[PDB]
RNA sequence: AAGUUUGAAAAGCACUUUGGAAAGAGAGUGAAAUAGAACCUGAAGUCGUGACAAAGACAAUGGAAGUACCUCCAUUUCAAC
RNA sequence: UGGAAAUGGGGUGCCCCCACCCGUCUUGAAACACGGACCAAGGAGUCAAACAGACGCGCAAGGGAGGAGAUAUGCCA
RNA sequence: GAUGUGGCCUGGAGGUUAGGACGAAGCUUAUGGCGUGAGCCUAAGAUGGACCGGCCUCUAGUGCAGAUCUUGGUUGGCGUA
RNA sequence: AACGUGUCGCGAUGGAUGACUUGGCUUCCUAUUUCGUUGAAGAACGCAGUAAAGUGCGAUAAGUGGUAUCAAUUGCAGAACAUUC
């Protein structure tokens, strides 16, 4: 009944997700591949979306709109890779099925969150030591039920 | 409490006056010149002015006051012989060795190190001028903080 | 409830003095809401007091005055020096402390019947 | 991380356009004022006058906006403020506001130098 | 200058205006729903009042 | 759009071969001196272009 | 109408090296030959005194408020939208949510908030209850002391 | 004219010391006396003081380009780089 | 990988060149034209009514009230 | 003199997003960065003590250098007459 | 060199700013709602253990009686029916 195009003429200059902070407009949507605040990437209203997401561990994950569900918000978007060691072409074309025009920049995320996975397992490793030095006068520690 | 500090805050002593209801300007040249002598050179030097033997300089504070022989010894030729302002200084110095006294130190060795003199709150009277017009006039006391080092 | 601010207040700090009583309650123990069924209480001279919050917290004492012009109560345990070194009472806010134990006059206990939520 | 490579900046004025006359009076700021006074030799442009602001001293679009280090400043309060930051951190930096506190600022900092993330005001080290 | 603009009949030259020096002449409805109120609950209660008579 | 208020309220309507209204809430005011002949004059109907 | 006016408040005339505002009459007073009625005077009246006849009110064709209701009914039709406009909508089963009617048999509010968390509205009334905060500036001064986000709004078939 | 608006409590600075006193120097209370009494915050302007920069008489201020000295500032680099 | 090397910015002095006091009225102001000691806070195109033009919006040979009633309505101007 | 500006700024309102005792507003600056500019933002307070930022829309008693401008304070003349 | 200039650190004077508002202003409503020769409004003078102003009161004078309420008032003093003096 109203497409895309109409929505983003209707939430283009306001909405909860455009962060207009200094002179920037960045997206805070969690189906943003990029952050980018424009129709293309704003899979929060195009009809199919795909992000490419971290999962525990190295593995990636991918979330799929199929545009089949839409007036149903808790199966609008599935769940489809889960998987860790992929490579980054494969997330790109798993990507393409919905949506060929997000092939490159969800390739690109899939290795930046590759990246990000080793560079934050060997932060963590460098802080796990320092702390170990360290004397640590108090720790927290929840409760477990 | 006071705008600098000694080196060592134990050879040390502290004095200051608020208010103190001497004229500023006086009290600014009265004060200002024992700013690096020793405390009993400062003493002797006002004792001497008291007796008119030596004199005040005047510097910033001196438009329009008169010349004398007794202003030569510090560069100058204009100097006065303001007792108000000398007598509560000497007030002032003999609390200052009073506060040594009490923490062991030596009058005899104490360098005055830190003066400052300052311009307190006015007080207001006026006066009746020509023509039915009231004018004011204002007495401007100050403040004064010093403290002194052992050498 | 009261839509102003501004007359809330007013009503508050121009309270006569039985309105002041009423605003100077303090909560029952557990023991005393079991036995009464009655949740607060305004505090009367000679109730048992424990403080819950504040510097004094956890102290027991009893109430010496209800002093209603500074908002607060005095009890004999909490206290401090003056510089010469003698003895002056610290007030507290009622709402900051927990009745022990009631002081039992007829018609307390004739309140107290009022307030029984059973 | 390495921000992205721009050409040089060149920064055609670095001098600020202060207002006339400021520094006789203390109650003038120098924020830019168009002078408007019919004499004023700051508005008739004598030559050895103040100059005044106009639009042919503005920046290389190419450059405009780069801050010294080569990041773009993007202001963030939050740590999830991070994540629209993580895809393009070759090109935007982040700057935590002043009102955040230290505690929160700990936690951003520390996920920050997880996610590569560069920061204007982070930890030095 | 003046235009070609409608010859004005404003007619406000008296001192309708409420100022520092005059009491002014004016009438403003801000009490309308209030007074609607009003006479709606006054016939209910006259209603009640004269029940059953219509 | 030719037959718009607006468009037969334009010019003005006392020159020589105007036929445009004139602004005026009242139609029985503006009905002498400038157009009846009787009355001073009267704006000429027509004109050479 | 009389605020900044209550002086008697004549002008001096040029013959004094004074301004010409009027100023307040007779003596012994620190407001004596002060200056008066004027905005820029402390004291005097404001510029253009703020009257009780200014518009406060606005007439809406009928036809137009009724387009804007249908507009907006169209636009919660929309979960996109929904989203946009800032609730938490994430895990509702359909948009436009629609539930039985045995709601309105409740009594309890824990028996309301038990049905709020079975259709997945508690997410956006948990959104409103932490945004709860102090009004920030005058309007706390004012009966206004605490702002929240809207949350869901409940849409009854009558007044029970 | 004029908010008493210290502070959560007055806990409103015992006591020592010198001074005629006002007060000063110490010590105490307090989370904080640059919270010490018509005491929250404490701006501008003006003034004192210490350190420094220098500086003829071109009134001073100002522009533009350098340079000397400083810099509790920013950013970048630190090896097959 | 440091009482650091660079670059940029900031500060003060110096040099060589430049460089009449602002605001205002006026044909013309650096003017021997007038207002101009400093700072703080305050300080001047407003509101209402009638008409028009442009532009936005709805409906259209029709458009639209107003006042007031009705009942959701007894919280809700 | 006219007009434009996803042009700047201020007090409130409807929204939406944040921040704050691990320190809000205010205030200080050889305190840097950004903007042609209105200004914005960071840093540091050896400042402060409790509120408040961004964005869309609404709204107004919304921006000062001068009016022999208003009120308060200060000030050279002056330790002078 | 002495006055005198500049800049920075620290002080003074001075009370702006910000937060705070038992105040103002404006709007709306409810009524067995409208003073006095049975002496009003207003003026004046007094009244507390301690009491200038203010507030309250009137030689019964910071109040008497009554009905409720229940343990104070409070700067000090003084007093000490609680099932309500
Ligand atoms: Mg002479
Ligand atoms: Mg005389
Ligand atoms: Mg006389
Ligand atoms: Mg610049
Ligand atoms: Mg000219
Ligand atoms: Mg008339
Ligand atoms: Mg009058
Ligand atoms: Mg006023
Ligand atoms: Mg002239
Ligand atoms: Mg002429
Ligand atoms: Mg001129
Ligand atoms: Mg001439
Ligand atoms: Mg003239
Ligand atoms: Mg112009
Ligand atoms: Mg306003
Ligand atoms: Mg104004
Ligand atoms: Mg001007
Ligand atoms: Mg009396
Ligand atoms: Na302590
Ligand atoms: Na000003």
């Amino acid at each position: 009944s109203h497409s895309v195009d109409l929505q983003w003429v209707l939430v283009r200059q306001n909405s909860r997700f455009l962060q207009k902070r200094g002179g920037i407009r960045m997206s805070n949507d969690p189906f943003n591949n990029n952050g980018n605040w424009t129709k293309r990437h704003c899979g929060f209203l195009n009809e199919k979306a795909a992000v490419v997401k971290p999962a525990k561990g190295g593995a990636i994950c991918v979330t799929v709109k199929d545009g089949s569900s839409n007036n149903k918000p808790r199966q609008t978007y599935k769940k489809t890779v889960h998987a860790a060691g992929v490579r980054a072409s494969d997330v790109s074309r798993a990507v393409a099925a919905v949506r060929p025009d997000l092939a490159d920049v969800s390739f690109r995320r899939a290795r930046r969150m590759a990246c990000i996975a080793s560079r934050t397992a060997k932060v963590a490793a460098a802080r796990k030591a320092r702390s170990e030095k360290i004397k640590f006068s108090r720790k927290s520690a929840r409760a477990k039920r | 409490h006071y705008s600098r500090k000694p080196q060592v805050s134990s050879k040390s002593a502290k004095a200051k006056v608020s208010d103190l209801r001497c004229h500023y300007k006086n009290t600014f040249e009265t004060a200002n010149v024992i700013n690096g002598m020793p405390l009993r050179k400062a003493q002797q030097l006002y004792r001497q002015v008291l007796a008119k033997t030596r004199c005040i300089p005047f510097k910033r504070y001196n438009g329009k006051i008169g010349r004398t022989a007794q202003a030569k010894e510090w560069g100058q030729t204009k100097g006065r012989w303001p007792r108000k302002s000398v007598v509560a200084m000497m007030s002032l110095l003999k609390n200052a060795e009073a506060n040594a006294i009490e923490k062991g130190l030596d009058p005899n060795q104490m360098v005055i190190k830190h003066v400052q003199v300052d311009q307190a709150a006015r007080m207001r009277r006026r006066t009746y001028r020509a023509h039915g017009r009231i004018t004011p006039y204002m007495c401007s006391p100050c403040h004064v903080q010093l403290f002194m080092s052992e050498k | 409830k009261c839509g102003s601010r501004r007359k809330a207040r007013r009503a508050h700090f121009q309270a006569p003095s039985h309105v002041r009583r009423v605003l100077m309650s303090a909560p029952l123990s557990k023991e005393l809401r079991a036995k009464y069924n009655v949740r607060a209480m305004p505090v009367r001279k000679d109730d048992e007091v424990i403080v819950k919050r504040g510097t004094f917290k956890g102290r027991e004492g009893k109430v010496t005055a209800c002093y209603r012009l500074k908002w607060v109560i005095l009890i004999d345990k909490v206290n401090r020096e003056k510089a010469n070194g003698s003895t002056v009472a610290v007030g507290i806010h009622p709402s900051n402390v927990e009745i022990t134990k009631l002081k039992l006059t007829h018609h307390r206990k004739s309140i107290l019947e009022r307030k029984d939520r059973s | 991380v390495k921000p992205t490579v721009s050409k040089a900046i060149v920064k055609k004025r670095t001098k600020r356009f202060t207002r006339h006359r400021y520094e006789l009076f203390p109650q003038l700021s120098s924020s830019w004022r168009k002078p408007r006074g019919e004499d004023s030799p700051v508005r008739r442009r004598y030559k050895g006058q103040k100059a005044m602001p106009n639009k042919g001293y503005g920046s290389d679009r190419a450059t405009k906006y780069i801050t010294p280090s080569g990041f773009r400043n993007f202001p963030i309060n939050n740590v999830e403020d991070l994540y629209m930051l993580v895809m393009q951190n070759r090109k935007y930096a982040g700057v935590i506001s002043h009102t955040v506190g230290a505690r929160k600022r700990k936690a951003i900092v520390r996920k920050a130098m997880e996610l590569d993330v560069r920061l204007a005001n982070g930890n030095a080290k | 200058p003046k235009g070609n603009n409608a010859i004005p009949h404003v007619h406000q030259k008296k001192h309708w205006n409420p100022c520092s020096s005059q009491k002014g002449n004016v009438k403003v409805f801000l009490n309308q729903p209030a007074q609607k109120h009003r006479r709606r609950r006054l016939r209910l209660l006259k209603a009640k009042k004269v029940f059953p008579r219509p | 759009k030719s037959g718009r208020e607006s468009v037969r309220h334009f010019g003005a309507s006392g020159v020589p071969g105007s036929h445009s209204k004139p602004y005026a809430t009242n139609r029985g005011k503006e009905t002498k001196r400038g157009r009846r002949t009787g009355r001073s004059y009267k704006r000429k109907a027509f004109r050479h272009v | 109408r009389l605020s900044g006016m209550n002086h008697s408040a004549h002008s001096w005339g040029t013959g004094r090296a004074v301004a010409r505002i009027p100023r307040i009459s007779g003596g012994g007073t620190s407001t004596s030959g002060a200056g008066a009625f004027g905005n820029m005077c402390r004291g005097g009246r404001m510029f253009a005194p703020t009257k009780i006849f200014r518009r406060w009110h606005r007439k809406i064709n009928l036809h137009q408020k009724r387009f804007a209701v249908v507009s907006a009914l169209a636009a919660s039709s929309v979960p996109s939208l929904v989203m946009s406009r800032g609730h938490q909508i994430g895990n509702v089963p359909e948009v436009p949510l629609v539930v039985e009617d045995s709601i309105q048999g409740y009594e309890k509010t824990k028996e309301a908030m038990a049905f709020l968390k079975a259709i997945a509205a508690i997410d956006d009334v948990n959104r409103v209850n932490d945004s709860r905060e102090i009004r920030a500036g005058r309007g706390k001064m004012r009966n206004r002391r605490y702002v929240a986000r809207r949350g869901p709004m409940l849409v009854m078939p009558n007044n029970k």
